[PDB]
RNA sequence: GGCGUAAAGCGCACGCAGGCGGUUUGUUAAGUCAGAUGUGAAAUCCCCGGGCUCAACCUGGGAACUGCAUCUGAUACUGG
RNA sequence: AAGGCGGCCCCCUGGACGAAGACUGACGCUCAGGUGCGAAAGCGUGGGGAGCAAACAGGAUUAGAUACCCUGGUAGUCCACGCCGUAAACGAUGUCGACUUGGAGGUUGUGCCCUUGAGGCGUGGCUUCCGGAGCUAACGCGUUAAGUCGACCGCCUGGGGA
RNA sequence: CUGCAUGGCUGUCGUCAGCUCGUGUUGUGAAAUGUUGGGUUAAGUCCCGCAACGAGCGCAACCCUUAUCCUUUGUUGCCAG
RNA sequence: UUCUUCUAAAAAAAA
């Protein structure tokens, strides 16, 4: 479903440094080019159609996704693709305990909306404006940091993390709750907690939109079937 | 369905400022008299409290132990920090021969007949880590004839 | 002993006294004596019934006293036989014509006093003290009190040092002073010695 | 069963006696293994029975005595 | 090999490492008893003695000060030949060999590409720090193992006595 | 008589800013995290960061008095015209 | 710059 030249063309093929190479992802790498990593695009894009594959299965049961990515240079490509694809996201810091404590969570979405709920239709102004302040800046932390999810109900079914070793709490929670997780892992990161390895850069503009369309695509055609 | 067990209640201190405060730890067993078995751990300062997070640690976190029809399929030692353990199947109606949390876990685990013996320390944590570690590695017949790919015939 | 009465540091913004009278020094010390006397005949007489608060009031030259009890059948039995016998040894204790209103207490288990006299009969009749004090905070929990805090000191479980346990749900803001803390104290005189018992129950923070 | 810190690596090295030894072929059969024979007293231990009302006890037959010697054979490993 | 070795020059001399071959053909590894080497202090004989400095003397501090601090100062420290054979003689980790992810250096050879400047790509020896699996009571060790194995030797069986 | 068998009450560190819990995670475990870090405050007060997310007893506010003004009320209080 | 020492009896929990 996705080429090789575009991915090129995106820039997925670049890896880290040669100091920070891990060891565990040494069968997803071509060769070091001018000191830096190269993934063999002829092996991540077998793998990332099954990948895909299994995400339109999951998606097809009416199932609920999980997307993680907080690098500041996705975290906008997170959110207007999760929106436009009518999934979850947690584009700023994730917060810990999120899935395996979700018994107080679920406390923490609900402050969430009963105070959205008070401050746009329930109007609870009419009262001392440093209080307003305070519960104005309450709401607007809570929503950055929790908006995407306030609305989910209970644990997702699967995980798409786009870095695996920044996003290592998340991957490491799922594992815990033995939910899948689907990632895209770098040259310098862990790929043993991950269930459905996809090999690539995680760094660029170009790579991230175009796997988040990607998946995007697939999780919308699943969901239309 | 479920059967718990409580095998050790020792109480933990702990030095601040103030003095000495005073703590409970529970250690328990559950299992579904079959091939399910979990152990927990839980703290608190009151022992039933400390016994209910113990209860609820151990229904999660469970194996699944591949048992004969009342005994375990051959001898096998486990270790965990202290305890050498030694445990092998033995015929019916001789009993669980065992000692201090071992006994609890066995039993708890579906296990009726079987020949075992501690060695190193006999803490009953690492005692009860370390026979859970044991059974976890017991290959079963099917398991090893799939995994070297031949019959069960083959193998006896 | 550190902490100051809750109803004491609340009496003027948001508890109210439990006697309302007005009389000058020549009278102040007689009259306190005497509502001294009808509450000491009042808690001594019913013992059994659950007696939550005695109120007392005198307009006019009349002492007119409102007992809150959670079991009015009790307390009246058959229609007026003992609340008038009550009235005529009130009235010539204290020497001056009486009359007693009674008033019920909705929800017993939100009551300081009730919830105190409670855990000391328990106490008396020998039940775990961690039983009774667990029993007293989850009902009242589960009847919507915004928190209770019940200590229970002495001599627990028979033992030779006494010792101080408390437990404590929910908010319980001794600090905030337009918080309505009901608190209320007892003691049990079992075999062993006395012990006290002492209750907190927040019912939430009243505005104005 | 252990020897960094709980008791425990000689201060370091050379080296006789001693222990062990890469890889291929042939020969031998000492170590090793299989079979047979002789022997390993009786009782005792174990198995199946029998006799004292049962049991302790006594007793028939078998197994066991894991060993040693000789004869015949096997030659993969160790030794010549 | 360990103890250890620091200006420069000469004489005699041991070990280690690298690149190409050629050669002998298991000749190998370890080692009780035995032998040799073995810091500093100390001993004997004969020299030498500037500085430093056990003992000792004097002056301070102190309740006392046979010490710490100050001024002197003798064996000793130095040379030649013997003796002693002990140290937290330590990496508190015996020697030899095989296998098991990696990163940044230090030091010393050596092969190729245009040394298109002090560039790039390998392959050996010694050595420092971090870290994966694994091990460990933990701290940590982690291709220079305390990981997984094999050969040999020395040593331990509660503390004090010792 | 026994405050060294106790209840209730009080001093004290000290009106110092601290002391804990639920769930989750790390460690075989006692424990840790939260409660630490960069700023700031009288303050664990607040923000940012962060395997922590929340909550409770405490840090402040709500209470009394004092400081300014306005409305109601003017005697036993006051005297501008 | 100097600044020594406090003998000899405690109690703490067990769903």
């Amino acid at each position: 479903t996705v080429s090789m030249r575009d991915m090129l063309k995106a820039g997925v093929h670049f890896g880290h440094q040669t100091r920070y190479w891990n060891p565990k992802m040494k069968p997803f790498i071509f060769g070091a080019r001018n000191k830096v990593h190269i993934i063999n695009l002829e092996k991540t894009v077998p793998m990332f159609n099954e990948a895909l594959a299994e995400l339109n299965k999951i998606a097809s049961r009416k199932g609920k996704i999980l997307f993680v990515g907080t690098k500041r240079a996705a975290s906008e490509a997170v959110k207007d693709a999760a929106l436009s694809c009518d999934q979850f996201f947690v584009n700023h810091r994730w917060l810990g305990g999120m899935l395996t404590n979700w018994k107080t969570v679920r406390q923490s979405i609900k402050r969430l909306k009963d105070l959205e709920t008070q401050s746009q239709d329930g109007t609870f102004d009419k009262l001392t404006k440093k209080e307003a302040l305070m519960r104005t800046r309450e709401l607007e932390k809570l929503e950055n940091s929790l908006g995407g999810i306030k609305d989910m109900g209970g644990l997702p079914d699967a995980l798409f993390v786009i870095d695996a070793d920044h996003e290592h709490i998340a991957i490491k929670e799922a594992n815990n709750l033995g939910i899948p997780v689907f990632a895209i892992v770098d040259t310098n990161s862990d790929p043993d907690g991950v269930d459905f390895v996809i090999p690539g850069n995680d760094d660029a503009i170009r790579a991230v939109t175009l796997y988040l369309g990607a998946v995007a695509a697939t999780v919308r055609e699943g969901r239309s079937q | 369905e479920l059967q718990e067990k409580l095998i050790a209640v020792n109480r933990v201190s702990k030095t601040v400022k103030g003095g000495r405060i005073f703590s409970f730890t529970a250690l328990t067993v559950v299992g579904d008299g079959n091939g399910r078995v979990g152990f927990g751990y839980g703290k608190a300062r009151e022992v039933p409290a400390a016994i209910q997070k113990a209860m609820e640690k151990a229904r999660r976190n469970m194996i699944n132990v591949a048992l004969n029809n009342g005994t375990l399929q051959h001898p096998v030692k486990g270790v965990h920090t202290g305890s050498r353990v030694f445990m092998q199947p033995a015929s019916e109606g001789t009993g669980i021969i065992a000692g201090g949390a071992m006994r609890a876990v066995l039993e708890v685990a579906g296990v009726h007949n079987v020949l075992a013996k501690a060695y190193g320390s006999t803490n009953p944590i690492n005692v009860v880590r370390a026979t859970i570690d044991g059974l976890e590695n017991m290959n079963s017949p099917e398991m090893v004839a799939a995994k070297r790919g031949k019959s069960v015939e083959e193998i006896l | 002993g550190q902490k100051v009465h809750p109803n004491g540091i609340r009496l003027g913004i948001v508890k109210p006294w439990n006697s309302t009278w007005f009389a000058n020094t020549k009278e102040f010390a007689d009259n306190l004596d005497s509502d001294f006397k009808v509450r000491q005949y009042l808690t001594k007489e019913l013992a059994k019934a659950s007696v939550s608060r005695i109120v007392i009031e005198r307009p006019a030259k009349s002492i007119r006293v409102t007992i809150h009890t959670a079991r009015p059948g009790i307390v009246i039995g058959k229609k007026g036989e003992d609340v008038e016998k009550l009235r005529k040894v009130v009235a010539d204790i204290a020497g001056v014509p009486a009359q007693i209103n009674i008033a019920e207490v909705r929800k017993p288990e939100l009551d300081a006093k009730l919830v105190a006299d409670s855990i000391t009969s328990q106490l008396e009749r020998r039940v775990m003290f961690r039983r009774a004090m667990k029993r007293a905070v989850q009902n009242a929990m589960r009847l919507g009190a915004k928190g209770i805090k019940v200590e229970v000191s002495g001599r627990l479980g028979g033992a030779e040092i006494a010792r101080t346990e408390w437990y404590r749900e929910g908010r319980v803001p001794l600090h905030t002073l337009r918080a309505d803390i009901d608190y209320n104290t007892s003691e049990a005189h079992t075999t062993y010695g006395v012990i006290g018992v002492k209750v907190w129950i927040f019912k939430g923070e009243i505005l104005g």
